[PDB]
């Protein structure tokens, strides 16, 4: 017998009550980092290791961009919500 | 695998 | 950038 | 052991909603460039190993029936499932081209009481989206 | 610059609107079961390694005992939600 | 890198709040075992090399105070910080003795520009507190 | 058991 609520996994572009970036000639924030990481370690890293490389780059290597003072310069961190009970590789 | 510090 |  | 078992002859299925057009009533405007996303998406997840097909400007309705009709599939062969949305959104809600509908309702359709095909298996959703209008200034 | 809201990893007894379990004789289950883990591996596993454990323990381990038959045989799986950049362990 | 410095003085505080009392106004009962709880998390936790701190039966005001001052302390020397919270709960809040009080203002206090000191170092808050009442009835 |  296991919970119905059990090995759900909700990777999300950003914390709960903010924005999500997306750049319009590049793409979302969260997406392109997300892919950066897949196409490098999505065959070779855990699942965990590799929402946390996407924290890190999504946090690290963005900052927004308007030529409105409000918008100027804003920062993103993602947000990983886990139920998964196992380790997850995408491979073997 | 194996988780390697 | 744009807000989604 | 503490690895979910990847031991079946097909990695699984991967929805992803790609929503860039919404009805002028909604008020929501084109989200440009959620078309490279979506690609680069796509490739990535298809290089894992994932069955995925694109779904464009979807109504709430349809992201309801889409998720639901996923669930009831068979999943006896597969080793998980994913599902990726890109769109507009608030707090605990997405937007379809027509309005907002509850990631609650998109998502429970996958329990365990409710997918026995996917019963201890990975179900993954990442979510690109808008979740309130707080804005984080950032730090030195 | 860096996220304000970034580094921090909310590691939750049970998922959004559900009740969390506790046991009057030997205390909650999420508490048994983290410290359970933590005694094995705190010192040579990653935090995401030992709270997903711990989410497994909870979900297979506990279940339920109560006269009232609403309230018997009734499961639950904890949250962890991870704005975390890096992968974090507790020794070296 | 991809792992966090832990080479500081210290591993860093872990602050416990172990409520089991509560007002009769709140509809709140008496938390049997939280006590075999904050006992097993405190032989634990130092065990690990926090400097440990379980502080009992907080009002809402003590546990923000308590919470703010300890934001306000210096953590130059500390690897991390690390907070668990025993007490009753519903969604998105925290029980005090006094009533209830939102989970995110107590952990808003150490955000980056709150908190230099515990930039870019992790603030673990591990919670055992309920967040509604549905039941899960499980399957198999 | 009880609840939270």
């Amino acid at each position: 017998k296991i919970p119905v609520e059990a090995d759900f996994l909700f990777a999300y572009s950003t914390v709960p009550g903010y924005y999500s970036w997306r750049s319009p000639g590049r793409g979302s924030w969260f997406v392109q980092a997300l892919c950066s990481i897949l196409e490098e370690h999505g065959k070779d890293l855990e699942i965990m290791q590799i929402l946390t490389r996407v924290n890190d780059r999504v946090a690290r290597h963005f900052e927004s961009q308007s030529d409105d003072p409000h918008f100027h310069e804003k920062k993103q961190i993602p947000c990983v919500v886990s139920m998964l009970t196992k380790e997850l590789y995408f491979s073997q | 695998q194996g988780h390697g510090e | 950038d744009m807000q989604x | 052991t503490y690895q979910y078992n990847m031991n079946f002859e097909k990695l699984g299925k991967c929805i992803i909603i790609n929503n860039k057009n919404f009805d002028k009533v909604t008020g929501m405007g084109v989200r440009n460039g959620t078309d490279k996303d979506a690609e680069a998406l796509f490739k990535c997840f298809r290089s894992l190993g994932f069955d995925v097909i694109v779904y464009n400007d979807c109504s709430c309705a349809k992201m309801q029936d889409l998720l639901k009709k996923a669930s009831e599939e068979d999943h006896t062969n597969a080793a998980c499932f994913a599902c990726i949305l890109l769109s507009h959104g608030e707090e605990n809600v997405i937007y379809g081209k027509d309005g907002v509908t509850p990631i609650k309702d998109l998502t429970a359709h996958f329990r365990g009481d409710r997918c026995k095909t996917l019963l201890e298996k990975p179900k993954l959703f990442f979510i690109q989206a808008c979740r309130g209008t707080e804005l984080d200034d950032g730090i030195q």
